[PDB]
């Protein structure tokens, strides 16, 4: 005879739920990366220059060499 | 794409077991009848619907 037991919600009420779209913003501005790709393709393209005019040079050596071995 | 349908079926899964634990079976529970519903709920049913929402 004890009281009613059931399944229910508890005293008070249940937390709120979620339920609308979240998505981010969560990046850089345009500006930024096209400046980033740019400063790393200029950077690229003087280390190359270097490298090839060493190349070049190294090349002229060696053909150099080949010239006084040819008699 | 496949990789949605494996990230949500899990959520199906526990939906299941919500539709066995009120009826006994997964998917065909045949809990909903004309006079309103077969059995009522167990006593810590929604606190696990709450939980899942």
């Amino acid at each position: 005879a004890s009281k009613v037991k059931q399944d229910m919600p508890p005293p008070g009420g249940y937390g709120p739920i979620d339920y609308k779209r979240n998505l981010p913003r969560r990046g850089l501005s345009g500006y930024s990366m096209f400046a980033v790709g740019i400063g790393t393709l200029l950077f690229g393209y003087w280390s190359m220059m270097k490298w090839n005019r060493e190349r070049r040079r190294l090349q002229i050596e060696d053909f150099e060499a080949r010239i006084a071995l040819m008699p | 794409a496949m990789t949605p349908f494996f990230w949500m079926f899990e959520e199906r899964e526990k939906m299941f077991e919500f539709y066995e634990r009120v009826s006994g079976a997964r998917m065909h529970a045949a809990y909903i009848r004309p006079g309103g519903v077969h059995q009522d709920l167990p006593l810590g049913l929604l606190d696990d619907i709450y939980e899942f929402s």
